[PDB]
């Protein structure tokens, strides 16, 4: 039902995720690990016991009505998304919680910002997509602001973010502005303004329609 | 070796129906329970239903109760998911999985999942437009893969010869109901004249392959 | 001797046994007919849970006596 | 949110307990201490031919509904 929440840690850190999903539930609580584009794997079952072949750095605990997954010392292969599953004895319903994505922490890195005017070929179709690229940055939090002849845009752009890079641990974001040929043809200055931790002040990249 | 292989995924229109199959090997379906769990793009796991093939026992999530029906065929060693009155929110990757008494309710073997996409959009191949490099000692270029339906699409550079710097973004659903993604790559700003850069786009659903060369304007 | 084994659904299982056959052996003969591995089987005679190391004659089970079978499908 | 288990001694006496699958063997010994007066350090619990370790759970040992454990005393 919802996007996973986020937690950043370093190889060697201790991490304790605590389970929220339900009320009185049970005590049969399971935890799963899922990596992008792959199927979930079972780690802990009935709160505190390790499934076949799970490393001993994983443990599971219950206190009161709260269940915790703990990873005592993060290894590179532990960076993934975790889910607790609850089971209602009474209603026979299973419930998966929100999902916590443990990401790899590293040094701040300012995005490299590129803007792409639309291609003449796309204009001939009656639409123009203006792309703004934010390359290899960290942390994930970024702010893209479109400006068309100095008018601040909202609701006509879409953002997409890559999964944290397995090698350098950075992220990349694309922000695409979409207009009709006619609308695009009505204005001159197109700009995306980028705000980020690793930038001392906002970076703006622009072009003037049909004069490169 | 226990394996569960789901199948029957694909496209349907809102209000329509689809039947998913979950075929098991190395394990008798009647010796435990069988679950369907789904996962919409970029979102969490949602439990759908279970069945006990030995007894006929079923149980469904509320978001699914009256319009989905889970079944089994013990001879075939298979479990079924008959989905009806289907709607956009049902668009997801559906996994089957088993529960075996020893794991106290936990699900221990999962298939790789099958994409179900519920929409009124007609299947269509992508238009591919070049993200052209402009005029600090490093160049970004790509191509825009726009207006295709449904997922997925595959993008590769130089037939696979180029992988350094390649970022291919998750597609977004535009308000029209059509997907769009961009694939970008960074290359040395000093090889834009001895190296052609071609993006190869393959869209299975519409059987469309497109090779677009990207150049400075 | 034949024994009778009752399931939760109300289906009767008919087995061929000898007094010397243990509960383990009895369960193993149930596997052959229903496909249910013995670890997931729990057998009852007249209210008593049967122990795997004991014979039919230990519990004084004779010809055409009815046993009850409860399955371990969910681990709760 | 517990299940019924049985603890048998040599003497023939059976003890009925209510325990969670997530309970420790330490907890069970404690429950046996409450019902019988037998200190935990003198207790030894056996399931399916093996001795149960204090820090482990009933679920670690696949102890199930109406399962029977055996109690062996120390001296």
């Amino acid at each position: 039902t919802q996007s996973p929440s986020s937690l950043s840690a370093s190889v060697g850190d201790r991490v304790t995720i605590t389970c929220r999903a339900s009320q009185s539930v049970s005590s049969a609580v399971a935890w799963y690990q899922q990596k992008p584009g792959k199927a979930p794997k079972l780690l802990i079952y009935s709160a505190s016991s390790l499934y076949s072949g799970v490393p001993s750095r994983f443990s599971g605990s219950r206190s009161g009505t709260d269940f915790t997954l703990t990873i005592s010392s993060l290894q590179p292969e532990d960076f993934a998304t975790y889910y607790c599953q609850q089971y209602s004895s009474y209603s026979s319903l299973f419930t998966f919680g929100q999902g916590t994505k443990v990401e790899i922490k590293r040094t701040v890195a300012a995005p490299s910002v590129f803007i792409f005017p639309p291609s003449d070929e796309q204009l001939k179709s009656g639409t123009a997509s203006v792309v703004c690229l934010l390359n290899n940055f960290y942390p994930r939090e970024a702010k893209v602001q479109w400006k068309v002849d100095n008018a601040l845009q909202s609701g006509n752009s879409q953002e997409s973010v890559t999964e944290q890079d397995s090698k350098d641990s950075t992220y990349s974001l694309s922000s695409t502005l979409t207009l009709s040929k006619a609308d695009y043809e009505k204005h001159k200055v197109y700009a995306c303004e980028v705000t980020h931790q690793g930038l001392s002040s906002p970076v703006t990249k622009s072009f003037n329609r049909g004069e490169c | 070796e226990v394996q569960l292989v789901e199948s029957g995924g694909g496209l349907v229109q809102p209000g329509g129906s689809l039947r998913l199959s979950c075929a098991a090997s190395g394990f008798n379906v009647k010796t435990g329970l069988i679950h369907w769990v789904r996962q919409a793009p970029g979102k969490g796991l949602e439990w759908v239903a279970y069945i006990s093939p030995y007894y006929g026992s079923t149980s469904y999530a509320d978001s699914v109760k009256g319009r989905f029906t889970i079944s089994a065929d013990t001879s075939k060693n298979t479990a079924y998911l008959q989905m009806n009155s289907l709607r956009a929110e049902d668009t997801a990757v559906y996994y089957c999985a088993r529960e075996y008494y020893r794991w106290y309710t936990a699900i221990d073997y999962w298939g790789q999942g099958t994409l179900v996409t519920v929409s009124s959009a007609s299947t269509k191949g992508p238009s591919v437009f070049p993200l052209a490099p402009s005029s600090g000692g490093t160049a970004a270029l790509g191509c825009l893969v726009k207006d295709y339906f449904p997922e997925p699409v595959t993008v590769s550079w130089n037939s696979g010869a180029l992988t350094s710097g390649v970022h291919t973004f998750p597609a977004v659903l535009q308000s029209s109901g059509l997907y769009s993604l961009s694939s970008v790559v960074t290359v040395p700003s000093s090889s834009l004249g001895t190296q052609t850069y071609i993006c190869n786009v393959n869209h299975k659903p519409s059987n469309t392959k497109v090779d677009k060369k990207v150049e400075p304007k | 001797m034949q024994i009778f084994v009752k399931t939760l659904t109300g289906k009767t299982i008919t087995l061929e046994v000898e007094p010397s056959d243990t509960i383990e052996n009895v369960k193993a003969k149930i596997q052959d007919k229903e496909g249910i591995p013995p670890d997931q089987q729990r057998l009852i005679f007249a209210g008593k849970q049967l122990e795997d190391g004991r014979t039919l004659s230990d519990y004084n089970i004779q010809r055409e006596s009815t046993l009850h079978l409860v399955l371990r499908l969910r681990g709760g």
